C-alpha cells in the first residue's frame, strides 16, 4: 500500500518513474530532494535497506544522464509490527567529477558497509560515513576496480610449445558496443525478447 | 587489549581477520577485516557469456549453490521471457532443498566443531556425503554443478536417482530427530548459547541482517513465503521462529527447517510428472543433439549458441531468494549483448556481518568463535 | 615404609628407567589407542595402515619428532625457551612408581613399586603443582602475549581444582590414618573398596582430573579454536613432543591413581592377580575418558570456575569434616557406607527429572 | 537436563559398536556414478576414424579459455577424421580446466567427452598439460600413472568403478560394477 | 640433520616422514571443503599418519593450499610458510590456487608458486577427496625420492629447499 | 616515467639501473618484474618497472637467463632491490607481443595496467 503512496508523492514533484512489465519499479530522486526525500522514505515505514548498487556506465550504447548511478533497496518486511511488503529502488546518478552522496548510515546502519565497498568498487565516495575504508581490495591497490575504465587485467593461458591464448581476442561473445565479425547485427542480435 | 585476531588463525573458519578490542575475559568491541577471498565475479561476469556466468554463480556460496543457480537463472529468464516447464520447476526446487540440507549441515557442524565437541562434526558430515552422492548421479559433480539452464534443467533424470533418494529421505527424519535429541535439551550448551548472541530485531533490521538469524529474533519474513518465485506458494509449509533470538534458538530453527525442507522434498516428489526438460525457444535452447545430422539450421544454431549466445534485450532486473543465509538476489543490467553488462549481487552474508560487533558485543571471548559460527558466514559471500 | 623392606639403589635406579621408557612406549600406544577410539565414535574407522594394528605409526611420528627444526624463536628468552619443556617432563613422569602394581615382593624379587614413601599424597600433590608452574612459565618464556593468556588461563584453572585436588584426599586419610599408598590399599583389601564410603570426594576427585588438561574444560586452551594455549604454539620438534608426552602421561596418572586411591588398587577379593587388575582399571577409565572426550563439550574457564569453585570444593571440605568427625568418634565403620550410598542415590535420582 | 550427557555417551557407544560405514581408498574401488565429470577421452567411430574434426567448438565453450585446437587438413590416402578438417594439436592445461562438462555438450562430432580418472596430481605445471595422445580412449591410465606404470612394470589400476559406461563414452573401458 | 648423510638412516627418515605428514590445510575457498570432507565417514586422510590436525604451523610439515589464493592474503599465508620448521612441504589444490584458473583477472594468483614452493599440483575444481588422496601419496613417493617427471628427472625430496628466502 | 638500459644486454641493463637507482629508498616502492610463461624461468626474459609513486622506472627485456650473463645480473638486481628495503616484489605474465609494445604505450596505460595484472611474488625465485 505504501509503495502506491510513494508513486503519488513522487509523480507530483515531477519525478521519472520507471517500470519493466516483469515486477520492478524505480523512482529516480534528484540528488537535492535525495537526503530528504529517502529520510521520509524510511518515516514512511522502510524499516529493512537491501542493497546500494552503483552502476559505471562508460561503456554502455546509449548515453545516459551522468556516468555513475548509485541504486538503493528499501524494503518494509511483511512479518514485523505492521508489514506492508512494498519494496522498491531509487536510482540517484551521480557525475564522474562529483562522486558525492550523502550516507544513509544515520538512516540505516545497514550502509555502512554497503556505501564502504561501492567506494572500493566504484570512486564513489559518501558523505557524512562514520568510517569510509577500503573494504575489499588490498590496501595497496591503486584504482577502483568495478568501474569500466579499470582492466579485468586477464593473464594468458598456457600450454606446450608457445602456444598462448590472450582471451580478450579470443572471444567470440559480443558487448553492447561490439559490432561483431559481420558488417552489421541485427534481429536476435541486436536484443531480443519472446512474447509470452 | 586490542588482540589481533589473524586470519585463518586461531582456527577462524572463512578467512577472516578480527581486532578485539578486548579488556579482561569480556569482549569490548570486534572490527572485522575482509577481502582476503576477493576474486572479482562481479568483474569477470561482464566478461562472459550468460550461459558461461552459470559457471561462475555456484563459486561464490559453494555450500548453497543451488540457490545462486536459481537466482541467476530466473533473473535472465525474466529478462528476456523464457518460459519453464513444469518438472523443470519441481526438479528446481528439489536440488535447492537438498542443497539447503547439506549447507545447513556443515554449518551446524561447523559451529558445534570450533567451540563443543569434535564427534557431531561427523555424523551430519556423513548425511551429508550421502547427499553429495545423489548430484553425483544427475550433474557428474558434487558441488559447483552445471546442472541448471535458462529455460530449466540441462537434461533428464537417470532411474536410479530416485530411490536413492526416497532411501534417505526415510533415513533422514530420525536422524534430524537424533541431532536434534542430542542439542534441544542442552546438558552444558544451554548455559553456553541461551544467553549469547542477542538479536534485537530494531538494529538487526538498521543493519539488514536477513539470513534465518533475524527469525531467531522473533521476525517472520521469509522470501519463499513473502515472494513465492519457483513455486513455493504451491506447497505446503511452516516457518520455524525463535523466541529471543540467541545461538540456541538459531540452532534449533535451523534444525527445523532441515526437517521442513525434507517435507518439501517429499511433497514436491509425490507431484512429480514427466515431461520436458528446458525452455526449447531456439534462441534459448541450442537445437537438440540428434537432428545435428539432418537440419541446417540446427547447426548454424548449434554453433551460435555455444559460440556467440543470445543477446537479451536492454534492461535491468533482479529476482529475490531465500538461501541459507538470507534474501539472494541479482541486480542484472544487460546491454542488448552476449555478456551483461554489469551483474551485482546481493550477498546476504555481507549485509549480516554488520551485526557482529554489535552481536558478540559485550559476551565473553571464547563465545567470539561461537557467535561466529552460529552467525553462519560464507566468506565466498562476503568477499566475492 | 614400616612392613616393607628397600631395594637396592641399583635396583632403584634400574626400575626407574624401566618405568620411565614404558610410560614413553605406553603414552605412544595410548595415543594410538585414543585415535582408534575416538574414531570408532564418529563411525569412522582409524589407521588400519602402517600397522596393521598402527603399531608402527608411533615409529614415524618419533622419527618425524627429531629431524624437525628444534627452532629457538626470537623475542623468547633464550634459557626457558629449552628449559620449561624439562621441567613439565620431569615433574610429570615421577609420581607414577609409587602406585603399587602388587603385593611385596611381586616384581620377580625386590618390590612393585620404585618409591613407597611415607608421605606418598604430599609428594604427588607438590609434584602436580611442579606441572603447571611448567605450563605457565612455557607460556611466559615464548614471548607472546596471546599464547600468555591461554598459559594464564590453564594455570589458573588448573590450580584451582588443584586446591580442590587436596580436600578431595582427604577424606580417605581418616579412614586409613596413613599417608603410604601401600596402607591405603591394604585397607581397601581389609574392609573394601573406600569409595563405597567416600564415594561423593571420590567425584570431586574425579572430575577435578578433568581440570588438569584430561577434558571438558577443553578451553585450557589448545591453540585452535580459542584464545590460544601456552605453553606450545612456538615449539616445533623435541621440544614440543615433550609437552605433549608430559600432559599424557599426567592424564595416565590420574587414570591409574583413580582406581587406586578409591576404588579397588588391584588387590582384588577374586583372583588376587598383581598387575593385570590395575592395568584394566586403567583401561576402564581411559575409556571412560575418552568417551568423555569424544562425547562432551567446552565449559568456557568460567563456568568452569565457578563448578570447582563454587560447587566441588566446599562440598569435598563437607565430606571431609562429616568423615573427620565419624572417624575420631570411630562410631562404626558402617556409618559412612551407609551415607555414601545414600549419597549416591540423591545425586543419581536428581537426574532423569 | 542432566539425562542428555548420558544420552549423548549411549548414542556415541551404539555407533562406536556399528563399525561399517567407510571405504578404504585405494584398496576399495570409488564408487563413481556413470554422469561422473572426469579425465576427457577422444572417441572414434567404429571405422576407427577419430571423431574431432578440430572445429574448436569445445574450446570456445570453454569460459577460461584453456583448450587449444590447431586444425590441419585430412590426407584422403590414410585420413583421421570422417569430414575434410581434423585437429593437429589438441591440448588442454588441467590446471586451467575447471571441469564443466561444456565442452562434451559443444562438440558436434563427440570427439570430446569428460571420462572419469581424478588421478591426475602431478608434481609440474609443465606436466599438467594434457595432449592428444594422453587423452584417447585407447589409452589406459593418467599421467603418472602411466609414467609409474613404465618405471615401475606394474600395469596400471585405476581407483575407481562405474556401474557401466555411458553411451556417450563408447568405446571407454571402465570396470563395470561387478561383471568382471 | 636434514634426514641425510647415512645410507639406511635417511631412507628410514625418509619413510617416517612420509608416513608422518602432518598436513596443515590453509583453507581459502570451496577447495577447503573438499579437504574437510577428506577427514569424514567416507574416505579419511586419517590412516597414512594424517590423523592430527595441528592449526600452529610451528608444528607441521604439509602445508595444503587448498583455495583461490587473493593477493590481499598473499604475505599473510607467505608468512606462516616462513614460520613453519624446516622440513616443510607445500601442496597446490584445485584449479583457482594452481594456475589462475577460470578466474584470470585483478584479484587472484595465477600460480600460488609465486609466493611459496609448491611440491605437487592437483587439478580439479574441486579435487576429488580420492584425488587430494592421491596427492598426498604422490607427495609420500616424493618424499621417498621415488617421483620422476616426464623428462625422466627425480625430484628433490624437499621443495622449500632450493630457494634463497632473502 | 623514466626508461634506462636497452634491449638484450644484461650488464648494460644492470649498470644503468645501478647508475640510476642512486640513493633512492625503496621502502613504499613497488618492484614489476614483467616476463611471459609462468613455468619457465631457465629461459625466461625480464622487464622491471619501479613504481615509487613519485615517479617510475623502466627497463627493457634484458635480464634473465634467457641472456648471457642475465641469470646473475636478476639476481644481482633482486639482491640490490632487497637490499634498498623493498619487500613488494610482483611478476608480471603478459603476452610475448605485449612485453615489446606495452613498454610503447603512454606511461598511464603501462602503469595502470602492470598494477593490475602483477602477482606478489617471493624474491627466492629469482635469487
Ligand atoms: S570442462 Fe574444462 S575444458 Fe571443458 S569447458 Fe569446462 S573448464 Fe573448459
Ligand atoms: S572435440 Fe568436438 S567440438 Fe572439439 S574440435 Fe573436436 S569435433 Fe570440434
Ligand atoms: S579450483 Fe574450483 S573448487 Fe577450488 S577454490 Fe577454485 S572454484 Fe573453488
Amino acid at each position: 500500500m505504501r509503495l502506491e503512496r510513494v508513486l503519488e508523492e513522487a509523480r507530483a514533484k515531477g519525478y521519472p518513474i520507471e517500470d519493466n512489465g516483469l515486477g520492478n519499479l524505480w523512482v529516480v530522486l534528484p540528488r537535492e530532494r535525495f537526503k530528504e526525500e529517502m529520510a521520509h522514505y524510511k518515516a514512511m515505514g522502510f524499516n529493512f535497506l537491501a542493497d546500494i548498487v552503483g552502476l559505471d556506465y562508460l561503456t554502455y550504447p546509449d548515453p545516459r544522464p551522468e556516468r555513475f548511478a548509485v541504486v538503493y533497496e528499501l524494503v518494509s518486511l511483511p512479518g514485523w509490527k505492521d508489514g506492508d511488503g512494498s519494496r522498491f529502488f531509487v536510482r540517484v546518478y551521480v557525475p564522474e567529477e562529483d562522486p558525492r552522496l550523502p550516507t544513509v548510515t544515520d538512516l540505516w546502519g545497514s550502509a555502512n558497509f554497503l556505501e564502504r565497498e561501492v567506494y572500493d568498487l566504484f570512486g564513489i565516495v559518501f558523505e557524512g560515513h562514520p568510517d569510509l575504508r577500503k573494504i575489499l581490495t588490498p590496501e595497496d591497490l591503486e584504482g577502483h576496480p568495478l568501474r569500466k575504465d579499470y582492466p579485468l587485467g586477464e593473464t594468458p593461458t598456457l600450454f606446450r610449445e608457445g602456444r598462448y591464448i590472450i582471451p580478450a581476442e579470443f572471444r567470440a561473445a559480443l558487448t553492447g558496443k561490439d559490432p561483431g565479425l559481420t558488417f552489421y547485427k541485427g534481429g536476435s542480435r541486436k536484443g531480443y525478447r519472446s512474447l509470452w | 587489549m586490542t588482540l589481533n585476531v589473524g586470519p585463518q588463525h586461531p582456527s577462524t573458519h572463512g578467512v577472516l581477520r578480527l581486532m578485539v578490542t578486548l579488556s579482561g575475559e569480556e569482549v569490548l568491541e570486534v572490527v572485522p577485516h575482509i577481502g582476503y577471498l576477493h576474486t572479482g565475479f562481479e568483474k569477470t561476469m561482464e566478461h562472459r557469456t550468460y550461459l558461461q556466468n552459470i559457471t561462475y554463480t555456484p563459486r561464490m556460496d559453494y555450500l548453497h549453490s543451488f540457490a545462486h543457480d536459481l537466482a541467476y537463472a530466473l533473473a535472465v529468464e525474466k529478462l528476456l521471457g523464457a518460459v519453464v516447464p513444469p518438472r523443470a520447476e519441481t526438479i528446481r526446487v528439489i536440488l535447492n532443498e537438498l542443497s539447503r540440507l547439506a549447507s545447513h549441515l556443515v554449518f551446524l557442524g561447523t559451529g558445534l566443531l570450533d567451540l563443543g565437541a569434535l564427534t557431531p562434526f561427523f555424523y551430519a558430515f556423513r548425511e551429508r556425503e550421502t547427499i553429495l552422492d545423489l548430484f553425483e548421479w544427475v550433474t557428474g559433480q558434487r558441488f559447483h554443478h552445471n546442472y541448471i539452464r535458462i529455460g530449466g534443467v540441462k537434461e533428464d533424470l537417470p532411474e536410479e536417482f530416485v530411490p536413492e533418494l526416497k532411501k534417505l529421505l526415510e533415513v533422514l527424519p530420525h536422524r534430524i530427530d537424533e541431532y536434534e535429541a542430542l542439542f534441544a535439551e542442552s546438558p552444558i550448551f544451554y548455559e553456553r548459547a541461551r544467553g549469547v548472541g542477542v538479536i534485537p530485531p530494531e538494529v538487526a533490521i538498521d543493519l539488514g541482517l536477513t539470513g534465518g538469524s533475524l527469525r531467531a529474533s522473533g521476525v517472520n519474513y521469509d522470501v519463499r513465503k513473502a515472494y513465492p518465485y519457483s513455486g513455493y506458494e504451491t506447497y505446503t509449509f511452516d516457518v520455524p521462529l525463535g523466541e529471543r533470538g540467541d545461538v540456541f534458538d538459531r540452532m534449533l530453527v535451523r534444525i527445523r527447517e532441515m526437517r521442513e525442507s525434507v517435507k518439501i522434498i517429499k511433497q514436491a516428489l509425490e507431484r512429480l510428472e514427466p515431461g520436458p526438460v528446458r525452455d526449447p525457444n531456439p534462441q534459448i535452447t541450442p537445437p537438440p543433439r540428434h537432428l545435428l545430422e539432418t537440419s541446417m539450421e540446427a547447426v548454424i544454431y548449434h554453433f551460435k549458441h555455444y559460440t556467440e549466445g543470445f543477446h537479451p534485450p536492454k534492461g535491468e532486473v533482479y529476482v529475490p531468494t531465500e538461501s541459507a543465509r538470507g534474501e539472494l538476489g541479482y541486480y542484472i543490467v544487460s546491454d542488448g549483448g552476449s555478456m551483461p553488462y554489469r551483474v551485482k549481487v546481493r550477498a546476504p552474508s555481507f549485509v549480516n556481518l554488520q551485526s557482529l560487533p554489535y552481536a558478540c558485543k559485550g559476551e565473553q571471548v571464547p563465545d567470539m568463535v561461537a557467535i561466529i559460527a552460529s552467525l553462519d558466514p560464507v566468506m565466498g559471500d562476503v568477499d566475492r | 615404609t614400616w612392613s616393607y623392606p628397600v631395594d637396592p639403589y641399583w635396583m632403584v635406579a634400574l626400575k626407574a628407567l624401566l618405568v620411565v621408557v614404558g610410560l614413553l612406549t605406553a603414552f605412544a600406544f595410548m595415543t594410538l589407542i585414543e585415535r582408534r577410539l575416538l574414531a570408532r565414535f564418529q563411525v569412522r574407522m582409524g589407521p588400519n595402515r602402517v600397522g596393521p594394528f598402527g603399531l608402527l605409526q608411533p615409529l614415524a611420528d618419533a622419527i618425524k619428532s627429531i629431524f624437525k627444526e628444534d627452532i629457538v624463536v626470537a623475542q623468547a628468552d633464550r634459557f626457558l625457551f629449552v628449559l620449561a619443556p624439562l621441567i613439565s617432563v620431569v615433574f610429570a613422569l615421577l609420581a607414577f612408581g609409587l602406585i603399587p602394581f602388587g603385593p611385596p615382593g611381586s616384581f620377580f624379587g625386590y618390590q612393585p613399586w620404585v618409591i613407597n614413601l611415607d608421605l606418598g599424597i604430599l609428594y604427588l600433590f607438590a609434584v602436580s603443582e611442579l606441572a603447571v608452574y611448567g605450563i605457565f612459565l612455557s607460556g611466559w618464556a615464548s614471548g607472546s602475549k596471546y599464547s600468555l593468556l591461554g598459559s594464564l588461563r590453564s594455570s589458573a584453572s588448573l590450580i584451582s581444582y588443584e586446591l580442590g585436588l587436596g580436600l578431595a584426599l582427604l577424606a580417605p586419610v581418616l579412614l586409613v590414618g596413613s599417608l603410604n599408598l601401600n596402607d591405603i590399599v591394604n585397607w581397601q583389601k581389609e574392609h573394601g573398596w573406600l569409595f563405597l564410603y567416600a564415594f561423593p570426594a571420590f567425584l570431586v576427585y574425579l572430575i577435578a582430573s578433568m581440570a588438569e588438561a584430561a577434558r571438558t574444560p577443553f578451553d585450557l586452551p589448545e591453540a585452535e579454536q580459542e584464545l590460544v594455549g601456552g605453553y606450545h604454539t612456538e615449539y616445533s620438534s623435541i621440544k614440543w613432543a615433550l609437552f605433549q608426552m608430559a600432559e599424557y602421561i599426567h592424564f595416565i596418572t590420574a587414570s591409574a591413581l583413580i582406581p587406586t586411591l578409591f576404588l579397588g588398587g588391584w588387590t582384588m577379593p577374586v583372583l588376587e592377580v598383581p598387575y593385570l587388575w590395575m592395568f584394566l582399571k586403567i583401561a576402564f577409565f581411559l575409556f571412560f575418558f575418552i568417551w568423555i572426550r569424544a562425547t562432551w563439550f567446552r565449559l568456557r574457564y568460567d563456568q568452569l570456575l565457578r563448578f570447582g569453585w563454587g560447587f566441588l570444593f566446599p562440598l569435598a571440605l563437607l565430606w571431609f569434616l562429616v568423615t573427620a568427625l565419624v572417624v575420631a568418634l570411630d562410631l562404626p565403620r558402617t556409618y559412612l557406607l551407609y551415607l555414601s550410598a545414600l549419597s549416591f542415590l540423591v545425586l543419581l535420582g536428581a537426574v532423569l527429572y | 537436563t542432566l539425562k542428555a550427557l548420558a544420552q549423548s555417551l549411549g548414542i556415541t557407544l551404539k555407533y562406536l559398536f556399528s563399525k561399517p560405514v567407510t571405504v578404504p581408498y585405494p584398496d576399495a574401488p570409488v564408487a563413481l556414478k556413470p554422469r561422473f565429470h572426469g579425465r576427457h577421452v577422444l572417441t572414434r567411430h567404429p571405422n576407427g576414424l577419430e571423431k574431432c574434426i578440430g572445429c574448436s567448438l569445445c574450446a570456445a565453450a570453454c569460459p577460461a579459455y584453456a583448450i587449444y585446437v590447431e586444425p590441419a587438413e585430412n590426407d584422403p590416402e590414410n585420413p583421421v577424421s570422417a569430414g575434410e578438417r581434423y585437429a593437429k594439436v589438441y591440448e588442454i592445461n588441467m590446471l586451467r580446466c575447471i571441469f564443466c562438462g561444456l565442452c562434451e555438450e559443444a562438440c558436434p562430432t563427440g570427439a570430446i567427452v569428460l571420462g572419469y580418472d581424478f588421478e591426475m596430481a602431478d608434481y609440474e605445471y609443465s606436466d599438467l598439460v594434457y595432449g592428444k595422445e594422453d587423452m584417447l580412449v585407447d589409452v589406459v591410465g593418467t599421467k603418472p600413472q602411466r609414467r609409474e606404470a613404465k618405471r615401475t612394470g606394474k600395469p596400471v589400476k585405476v581407483g575407481y568403478v562405474v556401474p557401466y559406461v555411458r553411451p556417450e563414452l563408447e568405446g571407454f573401458k571402465a570396470p563395470t560394477e561387478g561383471g568382471k | 640433520r636434514e634426514g641425510i648423510l647415512f645410507t639406511t638412516l635417511e631412507k628410514l627418515v625418509a619413510w617416517g616422514r612420509s608416513n608422518s605428514l602432518w598436513p596443515a590445510t590453509f583453507g581459502l575457498a570451496c577447495c577447503a571443503i573438499e579437504m574437510m570432507a577428506s577427514t569424514d565417514a567416507r574416505n579419511d586422510l586419517a590412516r597414512f599418519g594424517s590423523e592430527v590436525f595441528r592449526a600452529s604451523p610451528r608444528q607441521a610439515d604439509v602445508m595444503i593450499v587448498a583455495g583461490r589464493l587473493s593477493k590481499k592474503m598473499a604475505p599473510v599465508m607467505r608468512r606462516v610458510w616462513e614460520q613453519m620448521p624446516d622440513p616443510k612441504w607445500v601442496i597446490s589444490m584445485g584449479a583457482c590456487a594452481s594456475s589462475g584458473g577460470m578466474f584470470n583477472n585483478y584479484a587472484i594468483v595465477q600460480n600460488v608458486d609465486s609466493v611459496v614452493p609448491v611440491d605437487v599440483y592437483v587439478p580439479g575444481c574441486p579435487p576429488r577427496p580420492e584425488a587430494l588422496i592421491y596427492a598426498v601419496m604422490q607427495l609420500q613417493k616424493k618424499v621417498r625420492g621415488q617421483a620422476y617427471n616426464e623428462r625422466g628427472e627425480r625430484l628433490p625430496p624437499v621443495a622449500a629447499w632450493k630457494r634463497t628466502r632473502g | 616515467m623514466v626508461r634506462v638500459g636497452m634491449r638484450a644486454a644484461p650488464r648494460v641493463s644492470l649498470e644503468a639501473l645501478k647508475a640510476a637507482l642512486g640513493g633512492l629508498k625503496l621502502s613504499e616502492a613497488k618492484v614489476y618484474l614483467i616476463t611471459d610463461w609462468q613455468d619457465k624461468r631457465d629461459q625466461a626474459r625480464y622487464a622491471l618497472l619501479l613504481h615509487t609513486g613519485k615517479k617510475d622506472l623502466l627497463v627493457p627485456d634484458a635480464f634473465g637467463p634467457a641472456f648471457p650473463g642475465g641469470e646473475e645480473a636478476l639476481s644481482e638486481l633482486v639482491g640490490l632491490l632487497l637490499a634498498q628495503g623493498a619487500r613488494r616484489f610482483y611478476e608480471a605474465v603478459v603476452s610475448p607481443g605485449e612485453m615489446t609494445a606495452l613498454l610503447d604505450l603512454p606511461p598511464e596505460e603501462l602503469l595502470k595496467r602492470v598494477m593490475a595484472i602483477a602477482n606478489p611474488t617471493d624474491p627466492g625465485i629469482y635469487l
